[PDB]
Formats: structure tokens, sequence, C-alpha cells
């Protein structure tokens, strides 16, 4: 149940500076007055991040998602290799109650989407489900900048999450805080590309402005300080600068 | 000890190291969360009505907490028959994306369900392969199954172009062909129906009643597991050096109540030197605090055997509250270097000759 | 005729020990009852044929 996009609204891809965002938690061990160096996969200082004003983007290793969003116009993800039903796909969907995960092999158009009438009910995303093998309901995740890390690793999918309310017009802040874990997920699929999902205002749909960021995760050193209560309070890269 | 470690009849004055002392644990303590996810089991035991030999019903089962203790010393279930996995270790094994494949049969078929097993059900309406891994489980339902005007609706298949390759289901329902003429869906000659029904009464003997078998199956180490025995949980001890299995992290020392804050995701914390030092219990969810048990070395102070046969025995860094023939022997002294057993602590002074640390040392007289 | 004076232990409350003989012969209780020498449910013969 879904319907060709006349409308192609346009969304130029820019480019823009990270700074000093996307440091997460890579373990459950507390910890405090230490210097730790740890190597993994993570966002460098200073990259070179990627701006919406829903393409497929590849996944690459992990993906940085940022979104200042005003009023949760953003609805959830859909993952996997070729979104179709002869591949596994995972749908995640966060509405105003539980936030629901799902994992099926599900018949996927060129444009799904979800809309709502101004009757505060409306679902078109996809068409029919095939198999269905995990099922997961949680609570909701939600001027207020939101940062998720999306990572896949030994069949366990990892989210982490993190959200902030910001005042800064549009470039990201020049601030630290890092991001605590979130969820897992055992299940082990094959993910190479991703979606996004938005809520289009079906009162005649109206969204011509997505913003958000997206930036790729690469495996190097980091070296960690964490305060008197555990809580990691500053990071420095290892192959940016001689310095560093 | 000082004779055999200086390998020699006599010995000299002076002070000898020796060997060590250590403390030993006195029991032990293993705790696990109290999640207890029970698993769908009683809907497939319990069920009013089965499928039928020829669709056999399947069932999958993931995400739970299974305990077959409670269903082992069931004493209803004619045949408890595991294949690759004895029946005792069961709850013991990790496992994950359970199959249930349930029917109802006749009790003359009974055995019809074996790996590589060769019979009329075995190969026409559900095969098992010959590597078939898990268990059978079977009764009799003759009580419930069998009524006194016969369960017709019961139907096995009989004819069939071929046998049944392992884990398959067919439900298909055409008329078979037993000569050289086609039926055209006619009951006629040498053209019959592949599935029979079941006669099954009260009054029909032993090999001929219903029975209810349901054949469980597991994955080996394929996917992530989620379905596995329950972990058994001890009590809590406190200022006694024992051993400790904290949601699998093993060590020896003794637990003590801590004032650090965590933060709500951790569930243990480590130092300079990684270590383990303080842990939250999966139960309570409490931050404690672990310390190690005392141990140290010994020594013997001997004015040398050519003089006098007594001995001093001093143990190093430890308090004075652990000592445990020289137990408690004579008077005991608490020095900053350890604890001295076998001297008197006068209060005079005299020149140092035999050192024992701290700016303290002893000497004979006593 | 078939070999059948031939037989094996299969059962067992433990493991054995390097050159240990065993030769005693009791039912073996396969369940949480007691057997009471009676081979009837989870209580077996450990020689098998
Ligand atoms: C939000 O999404 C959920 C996902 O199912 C919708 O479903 C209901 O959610 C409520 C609240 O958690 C539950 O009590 C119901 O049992 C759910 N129904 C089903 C069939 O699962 C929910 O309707 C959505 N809310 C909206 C669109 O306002
Ligand atoms: C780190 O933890 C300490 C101890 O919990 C925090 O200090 C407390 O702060 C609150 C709020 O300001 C006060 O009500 C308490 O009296 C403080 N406890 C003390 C001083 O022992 C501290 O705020 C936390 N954060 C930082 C950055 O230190
Ligand atoms: C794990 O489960 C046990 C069993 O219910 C919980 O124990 C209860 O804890 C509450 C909270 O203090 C007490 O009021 C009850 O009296 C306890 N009952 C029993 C039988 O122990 C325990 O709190 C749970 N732990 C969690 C949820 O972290
Ligand atoms: C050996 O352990 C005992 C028991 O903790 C220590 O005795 C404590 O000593 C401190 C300091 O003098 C007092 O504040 C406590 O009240 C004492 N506790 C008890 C129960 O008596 C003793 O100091 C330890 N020995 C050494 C050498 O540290
Ligand atoms: C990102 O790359 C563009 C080139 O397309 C460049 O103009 C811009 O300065 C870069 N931003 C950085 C390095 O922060
Ligand atoms: C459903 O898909 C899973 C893999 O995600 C597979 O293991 C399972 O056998 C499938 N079940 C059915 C009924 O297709
Ligand atoms: C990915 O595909 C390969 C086949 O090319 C398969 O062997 C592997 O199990 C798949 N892994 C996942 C996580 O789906
Ligand atoms: C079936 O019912 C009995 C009756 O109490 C119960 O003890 C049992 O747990 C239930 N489930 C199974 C699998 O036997
Ligand atoms: C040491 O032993 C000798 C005997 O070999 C003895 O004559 C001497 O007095 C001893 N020294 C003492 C007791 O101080
Ligand atoms: C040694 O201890 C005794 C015991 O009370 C005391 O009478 C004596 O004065 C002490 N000697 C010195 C030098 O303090």
């Amino acid at each position: 149940q879904c319907v060709n996009l006349t409308t192609r609204t346009q969304l130029p891809p820019a480019y823009t500076n990270s700074f000093t965002r996307g440091v997460y938690y890579p373990d459950k061990v507390f910890r405090s007055s230490v210097l730790h160096s740890t190597q993994d996969l993570f966002l460098p200082f200073f990259s070179n991040v990627t701006w919406f004003h829903n393409p497929v983007l590849p996944f690459n290793d992990g993906v940085y998602f940022a979104s200042t969003e005003k009023s949760n116009i953003i609805r959830g993800w859909i993952f996997g290799t070729t979104l179709d039903s002869k591949t596994q796909s995972l749908l995640i969907v966060n509405n105003a109650t539980n936030v629901v995960i799902k994992v099926c092999e599900f018949q996927f158009c060129n444009d799904p989407f979800l809309d709502v009438y101004y009757m505060k009910s409306e679902f078109r995303v996809y068409s029919s489900a095939n198999n269905c093998t995990f099922e997961y309901v949680s609570q909701p995740f939600l001027k207020n900048l939101r940062e998720f890390v999306f990572k896949n690793i030994d069949g366990y999918f990892k989210i982490y999450s993190k959200h902030t309310p910001i005042n800064l017009v549009r470039d990201l802040p020049q601030g630290f805080s890092a991001l605590e874990p979130l969820v897992d997920l055992p299940i082990g699929i094959n993910i190479t590309r991703f979606q996004t999902l938005l809520a289009l205002h079906r009162s005649g749909w109206t969204a011509g402005a997505a913003a958000y960021y997206v930036g790729y995760l690469q495996p190097r050193t980091f070296l960690l300080k964490y305060n008197e209560n555990g809580t990691i309070t500053d990071a420095v890269d290892c192959a940016l600068d001689p310095l560093s | 000890e000082t004779k055999c470690t200086l390998k020699s009849f006599t010995v000299e004055k002076g002070i000898y190291q020796t060997s060590n002392f250590r403390v030993q644990p006195t029991e032990s303590i293993v705790r696990f969360p109290n999640i207890t996810n029970l698993c769908p089991f009683g809907e497939v035991f319990n069920a009013t009505r089965f499928a039928s030999v020829y669709a056999w019903n399947r069932k999958r089962i993931s995400n739970c907490v299974a305990d077959y203790s409670v269903l082992y010393n069931s004493a209803s279930f004619s045949t408890f028959k595991c294949y690759g996995v004895s029946p005792t270790k069961l709850n013991d094994l990790c496992f994950t994306n359970v199959y249930a494949d349930s029917f109802v049969i006749r009790g003359d078929e009974v055995r019809q369900i074996a790996p590589g097993q060769t019979g009329k059900i075995a190969d026409y309406n559900y095969k098992l392969p010959d590597d078939f891994t898990g268990c059978v489980i079977a009764w009799n339902s003759n009580n419930l199954d069998s009524k006194v005007g016969g369960n017709y609706n019961y139907r096995y298949r009989l004819f069939r172009k071929s046998n049944l390759k392992p884990f398959e289901r067919d439900i298909s329902t055409e008329i078979y062909q037993a000569g050289s003429t086609p039926c055209n869906g006619v009951q006629g000659f040498n053209c019959y129906f592949p599935l029979q029904s079941y006669g099954f009464q009260p009054t029909n003997g032993v090999g001929y009643q219903p029975y209810r078998v349901v054949v469980l199956s597991f994955e080996l180490l394929h996917a992530p597991a989620t379905v596995c025995g329950p972990k058994k949980s001890t009590n809590l001890v406190k200022n006694k050096c024992v051993n400790f299995n904290f949601n699998g992290l093993t060590g020896t020392g003794v637990l003590t109540e801590s004032n650090k804050k965590f933060l709500p995701f951790q569930q243990f914390g480590r130092d300079i030197a990684d270590t383990t030092d303080a842990v939250r219990d999966p139960q309570t969810l409490e931050i404690l605090d672990i310390t190690p048990c005392s141990f140290g070395g010994v020594s013997v102070i001997t004015p040398g055997t050519n003089t006098s046969n007594q001995v001093a025995v001093l143990y190093q860094g430890v308090n004075c509250t652990e000592v445990p023939v020289y137990s408690t022997g004579s008077n005991v002294f608490q020095t900053r270097a350890g604890c001295l057993i076998g001297a008197e602590h006068v209060n005079n002074s005299y020149e140092c000759d035999i050192p024992i640390g701290a700016g303290i040392c002893a000497s004979y007289q006593s």
C-alpha cells in the first residue's frame, strides 16, 4: 500500500565539520580518575559529515546519526541489503507510545512513507509481511539535538543514544557528551544499507526540510578520561596531530 | 622447617624465611539475576487438540528460560527418550530456536519415530533425519483423544509417489492410482485415497488406542543462543574469605559494603593494573566491594641451635587477628611488620643483633 | 547364533580410574526415585550385550 512520489523534494547533500562528536562508552566497566587508551570503531575528530536539508545510504561499518529535530518528525529506520522479501530486513519505529523493533522479510516499494491525518492515524510503509523472527516493544526513546550510533558486530546489533537540548541555530555545537549504551539485539544479518522514515503532514503532504547529519565510523585509537564519578569527560584522538 | 630448608642438622643464630601463610576459602556463593522468563511449555503438552500425523503441528519457541526438570519427573509420559543428549543434563544445556513437532498416532506405530527408522508414517507422513538430535515424548491419549463414537477425523498417509524427506510436511489431498489407468478424481478400481482414517476407540487393545507424540529439536551453535536452562542462585555472605561467581565473573576474596556510586549501566569496576574491585549483585542491584584474603610470609627467629632450642615466629604484614601448635603458644605481640609469637615485649632498650623491622628487633635472654 | 555373552558397562555413577576394575552388577537409577532392585522406569541394567 504505497504510491510513487511525484514531488521528489530536494535535500542537498551538503558537507560540514564534525568537531568533537561521536564518543560512546565501549564497555560496561566503572572507572575513576583514570586515562584509558582503547582501539575501536569511532568517528574521527574534525571529520567531514554529510548534511541533508530519503535516499539510500550504505551502512559501511557503523553510522553516526544526528538530528536537531523539532516536534519529532523523524519516525524510524529500515536496515538490510536489498530491502526486499528475498532478504531478511529490520525495521525500527518510535511513535508516541512504545517503540517497536521488527525483523521480517517485508515488501518495500520506491517511496515508503508514513503520513498522518490531522484522526491522527496513518501507516502505509510496506505492503506484505513474510516470515518474522524477532519482535520487540520498549519505551519511547524521546532546540533539542538527538544523537545515535548504530553498529553491527558478531551478529549483535548495538544502538547507543543520547539527547540534549540545544540553542545554536544550524551547525553542530562544539561540546562534549558521551553516548551511553541503550539497546542490544541478538540478530545476525548482513546489513549493508539503510533508509529513513518521516512523519509527513497528510493534511497534501508538507515535508520539504528534513535536516539531519550522517557520518561513518573507522577503526582507530582514542584516549579517554574518566571523572571521579565514572562519566567520560574528555577524549583525545591519536592519529590526528603530532601532539595527539 | 628451618633445619630442612637450610639442609643441615645445625643452624646459626639469626632470622630465616620459610613457607607462606595463606587463608583458605570457607564456602561458595553463586549469584544470578532473578529473571525467569517462563517458556511456553504448558500449552504444547496440555493442548486439547493436536494436529494429525500427516499434518504434524510444527511450533517454534525462542527467547525463553526452559526448565526440563519439571517435565522429566513427570510420570504421565509413556516414552521419554532423548537420543543425542542425556535427559539429566538438559537443564545445563544452552541452545536456541526450539522446534516442536506434535501429533497423534496409533499405538502400533509409536516405534516409527526414530532417526533412520522405516515404516508407514515414518516415510509417508513425517520423517526424521538420521542425524536427528533432541528428544521424543509420548503418552497415552485414550482418555481424551479416543471417543466411544470413534475419532475418525485423524487421517494417516498410506499411499505416496515416494518416501518423505526429513522435516517434510505432506498435506496434499489427491487421489492415488494403483494400476495403469487414470483416476480423474474418481475412487474407482485401482484408485484410492492415500489418507486412511483412524479407528480409535476406548474398547481397543494396546497398539490401537491413540497416543500423543511430540519430538523436540534444537540447533547446534549457528546463531546466538536464547533458550537455555535456568541458572541456580545461592545465598550471600559478608566479611568471610569465600569464592564467588557473580554473573559468570569468578574470583576468591572477601566482600564488604562500598560507598562508591556506579552509573546505572555498568556491572563492575576496575582500577590501575586492571583487576576487578567492586561488583553489583544481579538480584539486589547494590554496589559491593571485593578485597583479597590475607596472605604473607612467615619467618623464624632463633639464637642458634648450639646455644638454645626454642624459636620465635614472625608473620609478615598480617593483622594479629587471623593467626591460625603455634596458634596461641605464648604471649602474642603486634608490630608494624606483622605479628610476633614466642617473644616477650619489654620496655627497655639495647643494641640490635637480630633485626626484625620498623625499628624493633629481638634477642635471646628466653 | 549371535555372541551375546560379551557385555559392556553402559551406565555408571561417575567416571572410572586408570587400571581400575568394576565388576559389581547393580540396578542403575536413571531418575530421582529408588529402584529397589526393579528394572522399571528410570532403573536400568548397566550391562549391555
Ligand atoms: C504506536 O505504535 C504502536 C505499535 O504497535 C501502536 O500499537 C499499540 O500501542 C499501544 C500503546 O503501547 C498498545 O497498548 C497497543 O496494544 C498497541 N496495539 C498493537 C496492535 O500492538 C500504537 O497504536 C501507536 N500509537 C499511535 C499511532 O498513536
Ligand atoms: C559526582 O558525585 C558527587 C557525589 O555524589 C556529587 O556531589 C554531590 O552533588 C550534589 C548536587 O550538587 C550535592 O547535593 C551533594 O551534596 C554532593 N555530594 C558531596 C559533595 O559529597 C557531584 O555533584 C557529582 N558530579 C561531579 C561533576 O562531581
Ligand atoms: C528479583 O526478584 C525478587 C523476587 O521477587 C525480588 O525480591 C523482592 O524485592 C522487593 C523489593 O525490595 C521486596 O519488596 C520483596 O519482598 C522481594 N521478594 C522476594 C520474594 O524476594 C527482587 O527485588 C528482584 N530484584 C530486582 C528486580 O532487581
Ligand atoms: C586488625 O583489625 C582490627 C579490627 O578492625 C583493628 O582494630 C581496629 O583498630 C582501629 C584503629 O586503632 C580502631 O579504630 C577500630 O575500632 C578497631 N576495630 C576493632 C574491631 O577493634 C586493628 O587495628 C587491625 N590491626 C592493624 C595492625 O591494622
Ligand atoms: C568537506 O569536503 C568539502 C569538499 O567537498 C570541503 O569543501 C569542506 O571544507 C570539507 N569540510 C571539512 C573538511 O570540514
Ligand atoms: C525465518 O527466517 C529465519 C532466519 O531469519 C529462519 O531461520 C527460519 O527458518 C525462517 N522460518 C520460516 C518459517 O521461514
Ligand atoms: C552473509 O551471507 C553469507 C553468504 O554470502 C552467509 O554465509 C552469512 O551467514 C551471512 N551472514 C549474516 C549475518 O547474515
Ligand atoms: C499441564 O497441566 C499440569 C496440571 O497442573 C501442570 O502441572 C503442568 O505444568 C502443565 N504443563 C505441562 C507442560 O505439563
Ligand atoms: C658451640 O658449640 C661448641 C661445640 O662444638 C661449644 O663448645 C660452644 O660452647 C658452643 N657455643 C655456645 C654454646 O655459645
Ligand atoms: C613499660 O610498660 C610497663 C607496663 O605498665 C610500665 O610500667 C613501664 O613504665 C613501661 N616502661 C617504659 C620505659 O615506658
